[PDB]
């Protein structure tokens, strides 16, 4: 059951840290996968494996966990996310046991079925983040660092007054994500705390003026960027808005609705815009995600249970061909020795179909059909459009863009004039393709299975914006 | 589940030489590519026989999986994975000693299986599917030979300009969602059987998914990336020109003509803008002093004749059209295939010349083609453009003002189709090559092509002279129409279309065999060889400045972080401001204190 799957990571990842080596650390990474692959494939409804348990009671905190339709998903998606960071790596300076910690954050943080527990996964996971950042990579590091960090917190402190709020001014007993909704805030009450969730939540989804610490931080990490594959997984803030912000506090919502949606679709069409100029595949990558979030936080934005599960959906199947491509420019890297993309041009024919493995990815990432991104993009733009056309239209100015960085920068790394040579691919790059491609086909060919717990949540928290 | 085997198999056998493919001999791949397709084009074509097809399956919610095989499906499938399949086999023998064998038909049977999907196909997102798939598989094949910079760009340029397009089909597919709910072709036909809703808005949504056709069939204003789409292999030219492609640019206009035929407005830009990117193609055709572009932009001009033709309300007529051009275009493409594997890849006009004799079979092939799209009377794309050109005068949506038009431009695909013909196969010799090697493998294919050219005509002949094209094609799509027609004087027009044909024909013959071109044949071999200056006006203010502001907004992000550490520095000047207030000095202290206790007092009572 759930905190099994929570802790396991957290567990594994403590035998790593100290106690070493890697591969007993990355079949804890496999060992994550299929439990919680195997509790995808499993749950009946919203319920699934509840867990309650005294924390602070008094003050009204209690361990709570259990898996949505969306939270299995998302467990889903970790550990895969996860996992093929693990048997890729290189980066194995058994800070992977780092890497399993935040993983095993992450899980709690979507487990998390009460609000302060919520929180305190929120900024806990902030802590492998940080580490990994400083310690392991990075000449700006530093610099990195305090802006990821003071970003996430002055976001996320206030945060704190408004998860008070939402309990104390409501009446609600504890802090329970139930208890909570049966207890309604007022207006200028629901304002504020709406507020406060959302500075923290846009601020970490990103949206676009907050997005500023995105590019630093995706840069710094190490080379390999499996630190950036997890920084990606804890872009929580759309998730945050759908179960949290929005259903507690929905009359403030609707006020900022409007901006919502705004600096969503220009977040959209801005990171894909800015994102042709980047030359390394670190900056790339991260302007190619604040794209993605644009696109995703419109659809929750939107109401419209269409483009809610679109977006929940598209930062779900974004999680792993994003993680993807940065571990593969990770793995270019550590056989070429730098993340630029000008130099060192041709290198398929010097590499197998290495080629195809990161074409796949980025034809998921410009979201082509049949591969992840298409289904949730595709979701997203019928809610936007029902919500307000032409921001819907504004922000899919997109498409465009996506396939402009992809395709320039996949035939300036890959397809032109042979350079020195490389290696092939290893065993374990070869488990890493497969498993990869196998998902991104399975997610964007069956995005049937996938999301079908998305159906009833999103229509649901969709007529919680009705009557 | 049959229907999806048609799909699946060019599919299952891409897989293979993805995966594998360099574990084979090098007749191979080629022979597994097309015998797929072999047994998709026959082992669809037995459900075609079988009265049809359909599969219907778990997708998106709301949003099934389907494939309907009806007759406007059947008679694409047959185009598709028969000339597709004429071309592999052919592609076998031009594609000979090139690594990359295995790559080449992966991305053949790739390219076959999404045109498939895209014909079968009876929801808009599989459709999608479809257009995007064989976007991608255009893009992989004119850059295959990856080493080189403009081999590369030229794909870009392919998925990127098509994905502008691809954007517009997006756009109405959602207005068609939020307007009726289903987005499936029949039940959105079904449902738009009434009073519709909303008109103005269907009509955008209609001119969404023209736009989108535009992209795809290379139609104005997105016309500009298919002439660079020559980099690829001829028979990928051959494909993406004939048989595929641009097809669908015409056959989405097809399955949406519920849609389109409740739309006076839309209907209306179309055949405007199919005419104008038909006399736009063919002005800038001749120009040309390439084999390869002068073709390409035949291929533009004919597809603007079907959107033409699909504009003013004769939407089985654009589909006959397509049919005898997915003939003559595969025909002079691969001809041409044929003349560079002999020429080893000489690809220029004004190098060539005087390859009759030396050439056997081969000076045949390009003659039948060549005067096939000049529309030689007795040929297929004559009786397709005479269907046209009449439909223009009888159907709604006016036609008398297009009419003429499309007979100037029938005058000249005369004339470019001659001079491409005269100064390839005529006119003394420049270069070497010894015996043939126009192989068994690459003329024959290309010889049932030639038949298929002269014999595709008569499929649709006029009113009293049997058509069997349009009882097949009506029933499935496209049932209303409002047509006047008069025997004698549609005679009157059908013997005007094959006089001014051959005439046509006739002054291009002398025409490009000329050596003197006077004053402006200077001031037009030079705008119609750079397509009217078009492409340097298209990175004037819509390509340039908009790379340009990537990086300006690059920038400007930069400076917005840098605004954030400005805030840290307002932070760190403020905190620095308030430890200056201890000096060290106690009488300070002293001070500060009193001063505070005073302000703590001032507050409370
Ligand atoms: C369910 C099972 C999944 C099936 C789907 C797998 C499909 C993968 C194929 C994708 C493209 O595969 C493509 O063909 C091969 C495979 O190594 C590569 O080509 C390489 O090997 C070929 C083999 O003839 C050489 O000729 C060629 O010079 C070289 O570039 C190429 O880099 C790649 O771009």
């Amino acid at each position: 059951m759930v905190v099994l799957a929570v802790l396991l990571p957290v567990v594994f990842g403590a035998l790593l840290l100290l106690g070493l080596p890697r591969a007993l650390g990355v079949l804890g990474a496999g060992l994550s996968f299929l439990l919680n692959l195997y509790l995808f494939l499993t749950h009946p409804g919203g319920v699934a494996h509840a867990f309650q348990a005294p924390l602070l009671p008094g003050a009204g905190v209690y361990w709570a966990f259990g898996l949505d339709g969306l939270s299995a998903l998302f467990f889903l998606t970790i550990a895969l996310t996860v996992f093929l960071g693990a048997l890729v790596a290189r980066v194995e300076g058994r800070f992977l046991g780092l890497a399993l910690l935040m993983e095993g954050l992450l899980l709690g943080l979507f487990a998390a079925r009460d609000l302060l527990v919520f929180y305190v996964f929120f900024e806990a996971a902030l802590i492998p983040a940080l580490l990994m950042l400083y310690l392991y990579g990075g000449e700006g590091r530093t610099r990195a660092l305090y802006t990821f960090v003071l970003f996430t917190l002055v976001g996320s402190l206030p945060m704190l007054a408004a998860v008070l709020g939402a309990r104390l001014l409501s009446g609600s007993p504890t802090f329970l994500l139930e208890d909570l909704l049966a207890h309604p805030l007022q207006e200028e009450a629901a304002f504020w705390v709406f507020l406060g969730f959302a500075l923290a939540f846009a601020i970490k989804t990103p949206l676009f003026p907050l997005h500023a610490w995105l590019p630093p931080f995706h840069q710094e990490n190490h080379p390999s960027g499996l630190a950036d594959a997890l920084g990606t997984l804890y872009k929580v803030g759309v998730f945050a808005f759908f179960r949290f912000a929005i259903p507690l506090a929905p009359e403030g919502f609707a006020q900022a609705q409007g901006l919502l949606l705004f600096l969503a679709a220009l977040s959209a069409l801005y990171g894909a815009w800015v994102a042709f100029a980047a030359k390394d595949f670190k900056t790339l990558l991260a302007y190619a995600g604040l794209s993605h979030m644009g696109v995703a936080a419109l659809g929750v934005f939107s109401g419209t249970p269409e483009g809610a599960m679109g977006g929940l959906y598209l930062l779900a199947a974004s999680g792993v061909y994003t993680g993807g491509l940065f571990l593969l420019a990770g793995r270019l890297y550590e056989r070429t020795g730098t993340l630029e993309i000008g130099r060192y041009r041709g290198l398929a024919q010097s590499a197998p179909g290495l080629a195809a493995l990161a074409l796949i990815l980025f034809l998921a990432m410009v979201g082509l059909p049949g591969l992840s991104g298409f289904p949730g993009e595709f979701l997203t733009l019928l809610g936007a459009y029902k919500a307000s056309p032409w921001l819907a239209a504004l922000a899919f100015l997109s498409v465009i863009a996506s396939a402009a960085y992809a395709l320039t920068a996949f035939q300036k790394t890959f397809w032109e004039e042979g350079g020195s040579g490389v290696k092939d691919l290893a065993g374990a790059e070869w488990g890493f393709a497969l498993l990869s491609v196998l998902a991104l086909l399975l997610m964007g060919v069956f995005p049937g299975y996938f999301a079908r717990g998305l159906h009833p949540l999103a229509e649901a928290f969709a007529k919680l914006l009705g009557g | 589940m049959a229907l999806l085997g048609t799909i699946l198999l060019p599919l299952l056998g891409f897989a293979l030489l993805g995966l594998f493919g360099k574990r084979m001999r090098e007749p191979l791949p080629g022979v597994l590519a097309s015998g797929l397709v072999l047994a998709s084009f026959l082992l669809g074509a037995g459900l075609l026989l079988s009265g049809g097809a359909r599969f219907q399956a778990e997708w998106l919610p709301g949003i099934p999986f389907s494939l309907l095989l009806d007759n406007l499906s059947g008679f694409m499938l047959l185009i598709v994975t028969g000339v597709g399949f004429l071309i592999h086999v052919y592609a076998i023998g031009y594609m000979g000693g090139d690594p990359g064998y295995s790559r080449f038909f992966a991305y053949f049977n790739l390219f076959i299986a999404m045109m498939l999907t895209l014909v079968l196909a009876d929801s808009y997102p599989v459709m999608f599917i479809g257009w995007e798939g064989v976007g991608l598989a255009s893009f992989l094949l004119i850059g295959f030979w990856y080493k080189n910079p403009q081999y590369a760009d030229s794909a870009r340029k392919a998925f990127i300009v098509n994905r502008i397009g691809d954007l517009g089909f997006m756009l109405g597919m959602a207005i068609l969602w939020a307007l009726y709910g289903t987005l499936s072709i029949s039940e959105l036909k079904e449902a738009m059987e009434g009073p519709l809703k909303n008109p103005d808005l269907l009509a955008l949504a209609g001119l969404l998914l023209f736009l989108g056709a535009v992209g795809k069939s290379a139609q104005i204003p997105l016309m500009v990336w298919l002439p660079d789409a020559m980099a690829g292999p001829t028979p990928v030219s051959a494909l993406i020109h004939a048989a595929t492609m641009v097809t669908a640019g015409v056959y989405l206009i097809a399955r949406s003509s519920f849609l389109y035929s409740v739309l006076p407005d839309v209907s209306y830009a179309i055949a405007v803008v199919g005419l104008l990117t038909a006399a736009y193609g063919a002005l800038s055709a001749f120009g040309q002093t390439d084999i390869k572009k002068i073709v390409a932009y035949s291929t533009i001009s004919q597809l603007g004749y079907m959107f033409l033709a699909a504009g003013v309300g004769a939407y089985w007529v654009a589909l006959f059209h397509v049919f005898t051009h997915a003939f003559f275009k595969a025909l002079l493409f691969l001809a041409s295939g044929s003349v560079i594997h002999a020429l080893g890849g000489e690809q220029d006009v004004r190098k060539m010349g005087g390859l009759w004799k030396h050439l056997p079979q081969t000076r045949w092939h390009a003659l039948i083609g060549a005067l096939a799209l000049g529309g030689l009377p007795l040929l297929s794309g004559f009786w397709s453009k005479d269907a046209i050109l009449a439909a223009t005068l009888t159907y709604p949506f006016g036609g008398v003002g297009f009419y003429v038009g499309a007979l100037l431009v029938a005058v000249l695909t005369a004339m470019y189709a001659m001079r491409w013909f005269v100064l390839v196969f005529l006119g003394e010799e420049r270069g070497h090559h010894h015996p043939h090697e126009a192989p068994p493998v690459m003329l024959w294919p290309n010889h049932l092509l030639a038949l298929g050219s002269v014999l595709a005509g008569y499929l649709a002949l006029p009113h009293p002279l049997p058509n069997v094209l349009e009882p097949f094609l009506k029933p499935a799509l496209a049932e209303v129409e409002a047509h006047h027609l008069s025997l004698g004087a549609e005679w009157g027009l059908i013997a005007l279309s094959a006089a001014v044909a051959l005439l046509g024909l006739w002054a291009g013959f002398v025409f490009f065999q000329r050596k003197v071109f006077p004053a402006w044949y200077l001031a037009f071999e030079a705008a119609s060889r750079e397509a009217f200056y078009v492409d340097r006006a298209y990175n004037a203010l819509i390509v340039n400045p908009l790379k340009a502001l990537a990086e300006a907004l690059f920038y400007g992000d930069r400076g917005l972080l840098s605004g954030y550490f400005g805030l840290g520095g307002a932070a760190r000047s403020l905190g620095q401001g308030l430890a200056r207030l201890q000096t060290g000095y106690l009488r300070v202290y002293a001070l500060l204190f009193v001063l505070g206790a005073l302000l703590l007092l001032g507050v409370m009572r």
